[PDB]
């Protein structure tokens, strides 16, 4: 995803997540929704499953 | 001088509060950043980390 990064201030680690790597083909199950906005320089994420 | 039968009214009451209270915190907290503090190594003056 990247070679390598230079200098930043910012590094925040959420919640951990559990995932399944198992791909299939089938018809979907779950739906999720994501907002990202950037107001006076600060970030907002909104989401709900 | 002279006052009739009836209500008049004269003044407001007011309950003044007696103590004031403030609890912006829970407990002691700190967030990581301690990293610029402890990092493998560090930026020269020229060129510095903000
Ligand atoms: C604040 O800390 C106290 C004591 O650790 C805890 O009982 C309370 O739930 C905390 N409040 C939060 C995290 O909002
Ligand atoms: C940096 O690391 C050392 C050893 O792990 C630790 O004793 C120290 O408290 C850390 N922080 C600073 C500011 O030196
Ligand atoms: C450190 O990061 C700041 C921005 O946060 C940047 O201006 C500066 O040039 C960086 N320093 C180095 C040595 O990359």
């Amino acid at each position: 995803v990247y070679s390598s990064a230079n200098n930043c201030t910012f590094e925040y680690v959420s919640q951990p997540f559990l995932m399944d790597l198992e791909g299939k083909q089938g018809n979907f199950k779950n739906l999720r929704e994501f907002v990202f906005k950037n107001i006076d320089g600060y970030f907002k994420i909104y989401s709900k499953h | 001088f002279t006052v009739e039968k009836g209500i008049y009214q004269t003044s407001n009451f007011r309950v003044q509060p007696t103590e004031s209270i403030v609890r912006f915190p829970n407990i002691t907290n700190l967030c990581p950043f301690g990293e610029v503090f402890n990092a493998t190594r560090f930026a020269s003056v020229y060129a510095w980390n903000r």
